[PDB]
């Protein structure tokens, strides 16, 4: 994984969507991996948040079957998974523990950077 | 912008209880999520417990129930209360600040907590 | 300015494009305001970098007439400037000194966040 | 991940010369751009001088020529050499780390530099 953000904004299944809304306002992130400690359990994006009562807990609307990737895999292998399943953000897990995150944008930018490299 | 000064720690007999504290100063700090990471001699860095500005906690499986986290919003300081300290809890305990359930943006210098039998 | 990134990646007119390429690789940013100290003088994006010799200095290919904005202006006023002139990133200056940066994306996300706010 | 320990500073007669140093430790540090910001009693924070990992420097207009910056890549430490110290240079000098010509991601605790006539 040459491309991933190791400072990951995560949530717990017992946090409320009112608190997740604050994280979107504070961090300007679309999705957040759901963790118990450092262990991935689910993922929640803006899709799954609108529109439920602010007291609703994350664990009831989060996606449990998370498409992730390992740090021992290439960034291009994640770009294939993101395109083959039309999935925005991919958590990066090692021993079931969230260590980073890579998403489409993160890899779409790599295309443009590689375009301009003939010096 | 962000500074994290850790306090507490040191020797503690096996099964005893010890508390850590971490003060958050600076103008770049504004009700951030604070947590505790540790690292044993040979092992890698590992989350112990974190707590957001809302008060939502997040513990590892390994210190769950034994360790409880709390914070003082006006003092902008966090408290890690360690109980029933096993010898595998001997590590350098780092204080972190950031956003979410696993804050890792800003780190402290680490305080040594040793759990050994006298 | 409710939306701006105050940690700004800037360049000096005496840096080389080989060094700017490293900043794009390190920071994954498209453009960088050019500063003398903290004072804005120019701006340089990927458009103006490809493809010149790595020893070329920033001050020779940077845009000198920079469309900026002040921190005392609303984020919506910058969204108008970005759309009326079709400009990607807008430096935020106060007393001619770079204090932040806001770009299209940064404001396009605000639209989506405002869409989902009926609790 | 990133720690910045400042050294040097203190009293210096007007027109004298004084040097500051800043050590960068941590695993989150990897040839980052390091610089010096300051803040006078009533004034706001202000860039003094910065230098990237390439060696490209960037000074404010105000300390230009008088202050010169240099860094040691193997020791990961930066040096601010201050000469011809005017009384308006009396401020708390903060060490910063980041990327580019105005690094502000990580900050030090600040060291006091006083320029007064004895
Ligand atoms: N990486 C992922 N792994 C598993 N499930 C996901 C992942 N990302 C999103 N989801 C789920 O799939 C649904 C897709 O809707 P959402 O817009 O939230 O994400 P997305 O489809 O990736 O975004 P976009 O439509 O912009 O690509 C969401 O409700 C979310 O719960
Ligand atoms: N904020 C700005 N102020 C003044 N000039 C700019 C600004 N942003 C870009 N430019 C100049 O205008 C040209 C536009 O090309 P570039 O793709 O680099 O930026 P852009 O047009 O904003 O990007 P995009 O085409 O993706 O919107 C660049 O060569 C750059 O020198
Ligand atoms: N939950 C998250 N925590 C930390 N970083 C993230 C998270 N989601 C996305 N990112 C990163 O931030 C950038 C913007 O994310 P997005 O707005 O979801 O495209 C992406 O390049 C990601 O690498
Ligand atoms: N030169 C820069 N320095 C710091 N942050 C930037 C810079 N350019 C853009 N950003 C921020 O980083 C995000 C990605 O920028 P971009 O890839 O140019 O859209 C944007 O939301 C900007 O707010």
């Amino acid at each position: 994984m040459d491309v991933m953000n190791t400072e990951v904004v995560t949530v717990t299944p017992e946090m409320t969507v009112s608190e997740v809304i604050d994280l979107i306002l504070k961090t300007k992130h679309l999705g957040f991996p759901v963790v118990e400690g450092e262990r991935l359990v689910g993922i929640i994006t803006l899709h799954d948040i609108i529109g439920v009562e602010p007291e609703e807990r994350v664990g009831n609307i989060m996606s449990r079957e998370v498409v992730a990737v390992s740090p021992n895999q290439s960034a291009f292998e994640a770009f294939k998974i993101m395109s083959e399943m039309g999935i925005g953000r991919l958590p990066v897990v090692e021993h079931g523990r969230v260590v980073g995150i890579v998403s489409r944008s993160d890899l779409m930018r790599i295309k443009e950077i590689l375009e301009a490299l003939e010096v | 912008q962000v500074q994290l000064q850790e306090s507490g720690g040191g020797l503690v007999q096996p099964g005893g209880s010890l508390r850590l504290s971490c003060a958050a100063s600076g103008s770049g700090f504004n009700n951030n999520a604070m947590g505790w990471y540790r690292q044993a001699p040979g092992k890698q860095r590992e989350l112990v417990a974190a707590i957001t500005s809302f008060g939502s906690t997040n513990y590892a499986d390994s210190v769950k129930g034994r360790f409880t986290i709390s914070r003082d919003n006006a003092k902008n300081t966090v408290y890690l209360q360690m109980n029933s300290l096993k010898p595998e809890d001997t590590a350098v305990y780092y204080c972190t600040a950031g956003w979410g359930a696993t804050p890792r943006s800003y780190w402290g210098q680490g305080t040594q907590v040793t759990v050994s039998s006298h």
